[PDB]
C-alpha cells in the first residue's frame, strides 16, 4: 500500500479540472457541449474513486466493498470496468489509460477555454480525443448542411492536407500535396487533414 | 322505502333465479349436455356485484340474514359450475376418443374400464341433473362438490395416462407434431363435432385459420385464412364417406396443393394473355387480382416477367420494351393505390407493387450492362420463375431456379403475410441460401439483432412455397425436444427457422450436430421409402426439409457453435440493410408523391438521431423502429384521408410523416433530448409544425378514475400534466404497438399511470380489462415458463405460460376482455430472450414441446422495470418504450395523494377516527402545500449520508406511517378521555410537533448521530415551530407527549437495578437513551404492519430491540429466520408451510397462520446475505418485495395466487460496505424503511453494563466498591481490542 499511494498520488498530477460550459442551436456547440458535459462528469467519478483510494490507502477510512475491488484492480494493474466508459484498444494498462485520459481531459479544456471567448468553428481537434469521432463528423455534415441550406444525404467529403483535424496517421503510405505514394514506413503522421464537404 | 326496494331487488333475484334452469342440449343421441355458459357466468357475476354493492351501504345492517344466505348460495353455485364446464369439456372429448378410436382396450384395458366408470357416473349424474334442471334442485343434491371432485380429478389422471397412444397416432399424420397432448385430445374426440376443430388448423398449417363447411358438416368445401381470403376446393373431400379424422385431413391437405396448382395456372393463362400489351386497363387489372388470391398473384406476375425477359434475351428494343411494360403495371399499380381500395386487396395491391419494383430495379440492372444470351450469369443469378402446361404433373407445373439451384413450388397455402422489401442484401441472403439447399447444407445467416435474418428466412420460404417454423430456442432445448421436432419437421417437410441458436448448452449442440448430420445424409441421398435414424427409429424423410439458423455473435457470452456443427451450415453475415431502399418501396407501396423524398429525409434522420442524442440503455433507432415508424405512417395517413372523406384530394405526407415519428419515438426520449429531437425535425423538415390530443373523451373519463382511486390530475400545464401525457403516450403505444416497456426510477408513477390507463379503458370502451402482473425474479426460469420431465417426455405449464393458454382457450369468456400481462420485476437476457418471438412479428411463443402458442390481439404484455443496464438490444428493439421521468411524479402528488388518503378512507377499516384524521389533515396541510417544510427537510436529507442509499419515496412512506400512528395515538387519547374529548387547539400544539419528530426520525433514522444532530439543527433553524429550547440536547432526544409538550428521553429511562438472579438473560434489557428511542420507532412501524430493516454493525442490538419492542404488543408471535449465501425463496415457503395453512375462499386463495386472531411477523436476520445474481437481483429479495407490494406471491405448485392475511416482515442486517453483504434494490428499499441502530458507545455502555456488575457483585458483599472500576476496566479493555482487531 505504500507503493500504492505513492502511484496514485503520481497520477492526478495530469487531471486538474474541467468546467460544464448553454443557448445554442448551432449543432457543433450542442454536441461539444454534451461531450464536455460527458467527460466532466466521468472526470469527476475517476476523481472521487481516486481520492476515495488515496484515503483508505494512507490515511483513516474504512474500505467498502467497491475500494476494496477497486483497490484490487489498480494492484493487478487491469483496468478497472467502472472507469472505462470510451472504446479503449484492447484493454490498455492503466498507466497509458491515465494518460490518454489526461490528453482528453486537456484537450476539452481547450475546447472549454476557446468556447469562453462562430467561435466553435475554428478550433482544431484530435479525433482520438473525442468520445466518440463518427458523431463529430455527422454533426460537422449537418452543421454546413444547415448553414448553407442544402441537403444532407447529397453532401460527398473533400479531403486536403472548413475543419482541421490533427492526429490522423497513415499506414504504409505517405502524402505530399494530397498524393499518395506506397512507403515501407509502418505509420506516417498526417499533420493536419483538412475537412470540407460539397 | 329504500328496504323496500331492497326486498324487491331480492324478491327479483329470486324470480330471476327460480325460473332459471340449465339449458341441455341432446349431444347426438347419447345423452344431454349443458351449455351457455357465458350468459350464466354473466348474471352470477353480476348478482354478486349488486349483493356487494348494497352491503356496503347504507342500510345493510337490518337484512342481513337474508343477504348472507344469498352470497354463499351464489358462490357455492359459482365454484360447482365453475368445476362442471371444465369436467364436462374433458368428459366429451374423452368420451368420442374413446369411442370413436379404435385398438384402444386392445391397447389400454385398464384405462379403457376406468373411462366406463367414469362414463356411468357422469351419465348417472346427468339423468340426475335432467330431472330436476333448476339450478338450487342441482344445488339440494348432497356430496356435488365431493362427487365433481373426484370426477375431475379422475379424468385429469385417464389425460395423463392417454399419452403413450398420442404418438402413435402422431405418426400417421406428420402435422400432428406441432400440437400439444391437451389440443390433439380435443382434434381427435371433436373429430365428429368438427366446428370445434376451426381454432387449431392454425398451429398445424401455415396460414390456414378455418376451413368452409357444408350445412351437414359431410363435405370440405374450402380452405379460409385468418384475413378471411378464401380458396375453394376443385373436387371436395367428403367426410360423409365417415373416413378417419388423419385421413380426411390428409386429403384436404393433398387436395389445397392440388387446387392451387390449378388455380396458379388459370391465373397465369390470365397475366400471359394480359402482358402482351404495352397498355392495360385498370379495371380489368383490379378485376383478376380481386379475383385471385395474394400468393398466386405475385406468383403470376413473377413468372410473366422472367418469361418476359427470358423471350427477350432469347433476342436492346426486347428489354427495353419489357422495362416498358413493367413500368406501365407500375404506374397502373401507383395510381390504383393512390385512391381508397378495400383491406385484403389494398394488401395484394401493396404486394404487387413491391414485387414489380424489385422486378423494375432487375430489369434496368441487366439493361445497364451488356446482355446478350440467356446463359449469362448477370441473368443467371437471380430468381427464374418457369412455367410449362405441358407436363402432366399439376403438382411440378413450376420450377423455381436460382443460380444452378432448381425448387418446386411447395404450393402450401401462405394467406398474405407481408412480402419483403428485396434489398440486395436479401438478393445475396437468397443466392447464399439457395446454393447452400442445393448443396444439402443448411443455411445459416448471423448478425446483430435487427437487420433481417429470420425475415429474410421466412421470405425465402414463403417464395418457395415452403411451411417454414421459427423456434426460439434456449437452454432448454434438448437432444430429445430437438430430435422430436426434427422428426416433426422431415415428416411435414416444413422448414425450420431456429432463432437464437448460439443460446444451447455446448455439449447438447454438440449432440444435436449429430442429428444435423444425419439428416443432411438422408437428404443427399434423397437428391441421387428413405429413411433416417433419429432418437433410435427409422423415419421418413420429406425433400422439402431445410434448417436454417439465425444467431448473433457475441450477444451476451453465448456458447459456441462446435468446429464439428459448423461445417453443416453455410454462413452469410448480414451486418447493414439499405434502409434507404427498404424505406422507399414501402412509402411508395403504402402510397405517397413524395414518397423517395420522405426516404431520403427519415432514413438520415435515424442516422443523425442515433448520433445527436444522448447515450441511453433503452435507445433503439434501428430497422425495427423504423419499419414500426412506416407502418405507423401509413395507418395515421389512412385514418386522415378517411376523416378527410368523411367531410383523390392533398394530404400533407411530410406532417404525416412527422406525426408518425413523434407519436412513436417521442415517449421513449429522456427529458433532455426533446429540444434536441425537436431541432432535428425542423432541422429536417422545415414546414413542419406539431399537433397533438384530441383525447378529450379518454381524458375526462381519467380524470374521472384518478379522482375516484385518491389520485392528482393535470391537464398539461398543471401539478398532473406530465404524468398525464405520459399515460396518454402509453395509451398511444398500446394501441400502435406489440410489446411494451416502461422504463423509470422506482418513484415515478408507471404502476399507477398503467393501472389509471387500464380503468380508463374499462370505462371508455366498455370491454372488460385484466391484468396479470408476474414477477419473473420471484421464481425460477423453469417455474416461469416451464419444464420438461427427461424421465417421460410430460410438460408442465410455467406461469407465464399457464397464464397465456388459459387466455388462448378462453373457457370462461377471456378472449373477449382485454388482458395485460405485466412483468413487473427486471431484465435480464436469461428469461426475456425466451420473448423474442413474442414481441417480433411472429407472434407466438415456442415451447421445447414443440407446441406453439399464437399472441391473441387483445393480450398486448408489457414490462415495468426500473432500468435497462443488463438487457441486449435484440429484446430492448422489440419493445415499445415509455420513458418515466424522475421529475414526472413530483413530490407535491404524494404529498396530496397522501391528505386524500388521510381525509377519506378511516384507518379502522362520519366516523370518530375519519373526523380526527380530518382534523388532522386540515392542521397538518400548510407543512405539505408547496416547499412547506417536509421538502425542504427531504431536499437536505438528500445531502445528507445513509447507511444505506436513501429514496425519497422511502422516507416519505415512512413519514406516512407515523403520521397515520399519530392519528391512531389521538383516537386512543380519546378513548381514555370519553367525559373530555381531544381539544382542537392542543391536538394543533400536538400534530405541529409530532410532525417535526416524525420527519426527523424518518429522514434521519438511517444515518449517523452526527448526522441526525445536523438535520434536527437544520429543521430548527428552518422551521416556524416551538421546539424545546436547550444548548447541548438535539431534538432527536425529545418524545412529543399527548398532552402536546416536549418530554426528554432521559426522565423516560429509569435508574433500574436488576436481580442477581437474571444478571445476562437473554430477555433483560437494561434500558438507555437509544434503546427506548429504537423501541417507541419500532412499535410505531409494527403498529400498522409496516415490513422494516434493521441496519447496523453485529452486535449492535438490533434483534434486542427488536424482541424488546415485541414483548410489548401481546399480539404478534415472532418466528426467526437466518439467510445465508445460497438462500432461495424456499425458505419462505418452507416456513409458511409450516407455521401457516392454505384457505380456498370464493375470492381466492389466501395464506393465514394457524393461531386465529394472531399476527405473524418474520424476522430475517440477514436480508443482505442472499446471493446476488450477475445480473444483479437477489430472488429472495424480489419474492419478498413482491410480496410486500402486491400482498402476496404466485403459488408455485398450482399458478394460483395467494393472497397473505396476517404476514408482516421484519429485516436486520448489516451495512452493506461489509464484506459479505450486497446493497438491496431501491424497487424492495421503496417500501422497508431503515433505522440504524450502532454500538452503544462508551458512555452508555458504562451504565449499561455497570448496572449488570453492581447486581452481579451481590452474591460476594464484600467487593461491592470494586463493581465501577470493574467496569471501567472491562470497558477499556473492550474498546481497545475493538480497536486495533
Ligand atoms: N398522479 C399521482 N398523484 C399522486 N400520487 C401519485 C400519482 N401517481 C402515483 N402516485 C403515488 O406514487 C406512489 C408510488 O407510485 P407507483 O405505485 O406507481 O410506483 P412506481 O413508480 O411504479 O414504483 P416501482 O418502481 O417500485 O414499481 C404511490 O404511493 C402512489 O400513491
Ligand atoms: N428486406 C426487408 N424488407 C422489409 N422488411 C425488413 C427487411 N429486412 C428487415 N425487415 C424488417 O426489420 C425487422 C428485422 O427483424 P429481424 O432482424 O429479421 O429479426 P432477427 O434479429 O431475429 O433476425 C423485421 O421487423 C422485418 O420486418
Ligand atoms: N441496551 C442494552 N442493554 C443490555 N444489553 C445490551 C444492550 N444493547 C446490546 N446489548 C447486548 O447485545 C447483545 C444483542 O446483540 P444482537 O441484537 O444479537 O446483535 P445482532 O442481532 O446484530 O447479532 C445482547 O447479548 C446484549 O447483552
Ligand atoms: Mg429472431
Ligand atoms: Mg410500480
Amino acid at each position: 500500500h505504500t507503493t500504492a499511494s505513492n502511484w496514485l498520488h503520481l497520477i492526478p498530477q495530469t487531471l486538474s479540472h474541467l468546467k460544464r460550459t448553454e443557448n445554442i442551436k448551432d449543432p457543433l456547440f450542442r454536441f461539444f457541449e454534451r461531450e464536455v458535459k460527458m467527460g466532466a462528469k466521468l472526470l469527476q467519478d475517476v476523481r472521487q474513486d481516486l481520492a476515495d483510494v488515496v484515503q483508505v490507502c494512507e490515511g483513516k477510512k474504512k474500505q467498502t466493498n467497491y475500494l476494496r475491488t477497486l483497490i484490487n484492480e489498480l494492484v493487478k494493474g487491469i483496468l478497472p470496468r467502472s472507469w472505462s466508459h470510451y472504446t479503449v484498444p484492447a484493454g490498455m494498462t492503466v498507466i497509458q489509460w491515465v494518460s490518454d485520459f489526461s490528453e482528453r481531459i486537456k484537450q476539452l479544456q481547450n475546447i472549454s477555454l476557446a468556447a469562453a471567448s462562430k467561435e466553435l468553428k475554428n478550433i482544431h481537434v484530435c479525433l482520438g480525443g473525442l468520445f466518440v469521432p463518427e458523431a463529430y463528423i455527422t454533426a460537422t455534415r449537418q452543421y454546413v448542411a444547415q448553414a448553407n441550406s442544402w441537403s444532407l444525404e447529397e453532401l460527398c467529403l473533400e479531403v486536403n492536407v472548413s475543419f482541421g483535424v490533427t492526429g490522423l496517421k497513415l499506414q504504409g503510405a505517405t502524402c505530399n500535396n494530397n498524393k499518395l505514394s506506397l512507403s515501407n514506413a509502418i505509420s506516417t503522421a498526417l499533420p493536419l487533414t483538412q475537412l470540407r464537404w460539397v | 322505502q329504500g328496504e323496500m326496494a331492497l326486498e324487491e331487488f331480492l324478491k327479483q333475484i329470486r324470480e330471476v333465479w327460480n325460473t332459471y334452469e340449465l339449458d341441455l342440449v341432446n349431444y347426438q343421441n347419447k345423452c344431454r349436455l349443458i351449455r351457455g355458459w357465458d350468459d350464466l357466468f354473466n348474471k352470477v357475476k353480476e348478482h354478486i356485484n349488486s349483493v356487494s354493492a348494497m352491503k356496503l351501504s347504507p342500510y345493510y345492517k337490518v337484512f342481513e340474514e337474508d343477504a348472507l344466505s344469498w352470497e354463499d348460495k351464489l358462490n357455492r353455485i359459482m365454484a360447482l359450475f365453475d368445476v362442471w364446464i371444465d369436467v364436462q369439456r374433458r368428459w366429451v372429448y374423452l368420451e368420442g376418443i374413446f369411442t370413436g378410436s379404435a385398438d384402444i382396450k386392445h391397447l389400454l384395458p385398464v384405462e379403457t374400464q376406468r373411462f366406463q366408470s367414469i362414463s356411468t357416473e357422469f351419465l348417472a349424474l346427468m339423468k340426475k341433473v335432467s330431472k330436476s334442471p333448476l339450478v338450487m334442485d342441482v344445488l339440494n343434491i348432497q356430496g356435488v362438490q365431493r362427487s365433481l371432485e373426484r370426477l375431475a380429478d379422475l379424468l385429469g389422471k385417464i389425460q395423463k395416462a392417454l399419452g403413450e397412444y398420442l404418438e402413435r397416432e402422431r405418426s400417421s399424420f406428420p402435422r400432428f407434431y406441432f400440437v400439444g397432448d391437451e389440443d390433439l385430445l380435443e382434434i381427435i374426440g371433436n373429430s365428429k363435432n368438427v366446428a370445434k376443430l376451426q381454432k387449431h388448423f392454425k398451429k398445424m398449417f401455415a396460414g390456414v385459420s378455418s376451413i368452409i363447411l357444408n350445412e351437414d358438416n359431410s363435405v370440405v368445401l374450402g380452405i379460409s385464412s385468418r384475413e378471411g381470403e378464401e380458396v375453394m376446393f376443385k373436387t371436395p373431400v367428403s367426410i360423409t364417406e365417415h373416413p378417419k379424422i388423419n385421413e380426411w385431413l390428409t386429403l384436404v391437405e393433398k387436395e389445397m396443393r392440388v387446387t392451387l396448382a390449378k388455380l396458379l395456372a388459370e391465373s397465369v393463362t390470365e397475366v400471359e394473355i394480359f402482358g402482351k400489351a404495352t397498355s392495360i386497363d385498370p379495371n380489368t387489372y383490379i378485376t383478376w387480382i380481386d379475383k385471385y388470391q395474394a400468393q398466386l398473384v405475385v406468383l403470376s406476375a413473377q413468372i410473366a416477367w422472367s418469361e418476359n425477359v427470358e423471350t427477350a434475351l432469347s433476342s436492346a428494343a426486347p428489354l427495353h420494351s419489357v422495362l416498358s411494360n413493367v413500368e406501365v403495371t407500375l404506374n397502373v399499380l401507383a395510381d390504383s393505390v393512390l385512391m381508397e381500395q378495400p383491406p385484403l386487396r389494398r394488401r395484394k395491391l401493396e404486394h404487387l407493387i413491391t414485387e414489380l419494383v424489385h422486378q423494375r430495379d432487375v430489369t434496368r440492372s441487366l439493361i445497364k450492362s451488356k446482355i446478350d444470351n440467356a446463359k449469362s450469369f448477370e441473368w443467371l443469378s437471380q430468381m427464374r420463375f418457369y412455367f410449362d402446361p405441358k407436363q402432366t404433373d399439376v403438382l411440378q407445373q413450376l420450377s423455381i431456379q436460382m443460380a444452378n439451384a432448381k425448387f418446386n413450388y411447395g404450393f402450401e397455402y401462405l394467406g398474405v403475410q407481408d412480402k419483403l422489401v428485396q434489398t440486395p442484401l436479401t438478393d445475396r441472403c437468397y443466392l447464399t441460401m439457395t446454393q447452400a439447399l442445393e448443396a444439402r447444407l443448411g443455411g445459416s445467416p448471423f448478425g446483430p439483432a435487427g437487420t433481417g435474418k429470420t425475415e429474410s428466412v421466412k421470405a425465402l420460404g414463403h417464395q418457395l412455397g415452403r411451411f417454414v417454423l421459427v423456434f426460439n430456442c434456449d437452454e432448454t432445448f434438448d437432444f430429445q425436444a430437438m430430435g422430436r421436432i426434427f422428426v416433426g419437421l422431415c415428416q411435414v417437410g416444413a422448414w425450420g427457422c431456429f432463432d437464437e441458436f448460439n443460446r444451447l448448452e455446448e455439449r447438447m449442440l454438440s449432440a444435436v450436430s449429430q442429428q444435423v448430420q444425419c439428416i443432411q445424409e438422408a437428404l443427399r441421398e434423397h437428391s441421387n421409402p428413405i429413411t433416417c435414424e433419429l432418437l433410435n427409429k427409422q423415419v421418413k424423410v420429406s425433400p422439402d426439409m431445410a434448417i436454417f439458423i439465425t444467431m448473433n455473435p457475441g450477444y451476451a457470452g453465448r456458447s459456441n457453435l462446435p468446429d464439428n456443427l459448423k461445417k453443416l451450415f453455410r454462413s452469410l453475415a448480414m451486418t447493414k440493410p439499405d434502409r434507404q431502399l427498404i424505406a422507399q418501396v414501402m412509402l411508395y407501396s403504402q402510397g405517397f408523391r413524395t414518397a423517395e423524398v420522405l426516404a431520403n429525409k427519415i432514413v438520415p434522420f435515424f442516422k443523425l438521431c442515433d448520433e445527436q442524442l444522448s447515450s441511453q440503455s433503452h435507445y433503439d433507432f434501428g430497422l425495427r423502429a423504423l419499419k414500426s415508424v412506416l407502418v405507423s405512417a401509413g395507418n395515421v395517413k389512412r385514418e386522415r384521408i378517411q376523416k378527410i372523406k368523411r367531410e383523390a384530394e392533398n394530404l400533407p405526407e411530410q406532417e404525416i410523416l412527422i406525426q408518425s415519428v413523434c407519436e412513436t419515438m417521442v415517449p421513449k426520449l429522456v427529458a433532455e433530448d426533446i429540444p434536441l429531437l425537436f431541432s432535428l425535425l425542423s432541422d429536417v423538415f422545415p414546414g413542419v409544425q406539431y399537433h397533438r390530443g384530441e383525447m378529450t373523451a379518454l381524458r375526462e373519463e381519467l380524470k374521472k378514475v384518478c379522482q375516484e382511486m385518491y389520485l392528482t390530475y393535470g391537464d398539461g400545464e398543471e401539478v398532473g400534466g406530465m404524468w398525464v401525457e405520459k399515460v396518454l403516450q402509453l395509451y398511444q403505444i398500446t394501441q400502435i404497438n406489440h410489446g411494451l416497456m416502461m422504463v423509470g426510477p422506482s418513484g415515478s408513477g408507471k404502476s399507477m399511470a398503467w393501472r389509471v390507463l387500464l380503468k380508463a379503458l374499462e370505462r371508455l370502451e366498455g370491454v372488460e380489462g385484466v391484468a396479470h402482473i408476474i414477477d419473473p425474479k420471484a421464481i425460477s426460469k423453469d417455474h416461469l415458463y416451464g419444464t420438461l420431465d427427461p424421465n417421460t417426455r410430460e410438460w408442465t405449464d410455467g406461469l407465464f405460460t399457464h397464464v397465456l393458454r388459459k387466455i388462448i382457450d378462453s373457457v370462461r369468456g377471456e378472449l373477449q376482455k382485454r388482458q395485460w400481462i405485466v412483468f413487473d420485476g427486471d431484465v435480464d437476457p436469461e428469461w426475456v430472450e425466451n420473448l423474442n418471438s413474442v414481441l417480433d412479428d411472429n407472434k407466438l411463443l415456442t415451447l421445447p414441446n414443440g407446441e406453439r402458442l399464437s399472441l391473441p390481439p387483445n393480450v398486448r404484455i408489457m414490462f415495468e422495470v426500473q432500468d435497462l443496464k443488463y438487457a441486449t438490444l435484440a429484446t430492448v428493439s422489440r419493445c415499445g418504450m415509455v420513458w418515466f421521468s424522475e421529475d414526472v411524479l413530483s413530490t407535491d402528488m404524494i404529498f396530496n395523494n397522501f391528505l386524500a388518503r388521510l381525509r377519506s378512507i378511516p384507518l379502522d377499516e362520519a366516523s370518530p377516527m375519519l373526523q380526527i384524521q380530518r382534523d388532522a389533515a386540515t392542521i397538518m396541510q400548510p407543512y405539505f402545500t408547496s416547499n412547506g417544510l417536509v421538502t425542504k427537510a427531504l431536499e437536505h436529507a438528500f445531502q445528507l449520508e445513509h447507511i444505506m442509499d436513501l429514496t425519497r419515496l422511502r422516507c416519505l412512506g415512512s413519514l406516512f406511517s407515523m403520521l397515520h400512528q399519530a392519528c391512531r395515538n389521538v383516537a386512543q387519547y380519546n378513548a381514555n378521555h370519553p367525559d373530555f374529548p381531544m381539544q382542537i387547539e392542543q391536538l394543533e400544539r400536538y400534530i405541529q410537533r409530532y410532525l417535526v419528530y416524525a420527519i426527523l426520525w424518518s429522514l434521519s433514522g438511517d444515518s449517523r448521530l452526527k448526522m441526525r444532530a445536523e438535520l434536527g439543527e437544520y429543521i430548527r433553524r428552518i422551521t416556524t415551530v416551538p421546539l424545546p429550547t436547550a444548548p447541548n440536547i438535539p431534538i432527536i432526544d425529545y418524545e412529543v407527549s399527548i398532552s402536546g409538550e416536549w418530554s426528554p428521553w432521559q426522565a423516560k429511562v429509569p435508574q433500574i437495578e436488576v436481580e442477581t438472579h437474571k444478571v445476562a438473560a437473554p430477555d433483560v434489557v437494561v434500558p438507555t437513551l437509544d434503546t427506548v428511542r429504537h423501541e417507541a420507532l419500532l412499535y410505531t412501524w409494527l403498529a400498522e404492519h409496516k415490513p422494516l430493516v434493521l441496519c447496523g454493525p453485529p452486535g449492535s442490538g438490533k434483534t434486542m430491540t427488536l424482541f424488546s419492542a415485541l414483548r410489548a404488543l401481546p399480539d404478534m408471535e415472532v418466528v426467526g429466520l437466518n439467510f445465508s449465501s445460497a438462500t432461495t425463496p424456499e425458505l419462505l415457503l418452507k416456513t409458511f408451510d409450516h407455521y401457516c395453512e392454505y384457505r380456498r375462499t370464493p375470492n381466492g386463495v389466501v395464506l393465514a397462520p394457524v393461531q386465529l386472531g394472531k399476527w405473524l411477523v418474520l424476522f430475517c436476520d440477514e436480508i443482505n446475505l442472499p446471493d446476488m445474481d450477475k445480473y444483479g437481483t437477489q430472488r429472495v429479495i424480489s419474492f419478498i418485495r413482491q410480496m410486500v407490494e402486491h400482498g402476496g406471491f404466485y403459488r408455485t405448485s398450482d399458478q394460483t395466487w395467494v393472497k397473505l392475511e396476517r404476514i408482516q416482515f421484519v429485516g436486520a442486517c448489516n451495512p452493506p460496505t461489509d464484506p459479505g453483504r450486497k446493497p438491496l434494490s431501491h424497487r424492495f428499499l421503496r417500501h422497508v424503511p431503515v433505522v440504524y441502530v450502532d454500538y452503544p458507545g462508551p458512555a452508555s455502555l458504562t451504565q449499561i453494563y455497570g448496572t449488570f456488575n453492581r447486581a452481579m457483585l451481590r452474591l460476594i458483599p464484600s467487593l461491592r466498591t470494586y463493581a465501577e472500576p470493574l467496569t471501567a476496566a472491562m470497558v477499556e479493555f473492550y474498546t481497545m481490542s475493538q480497536e486495533r482487531f
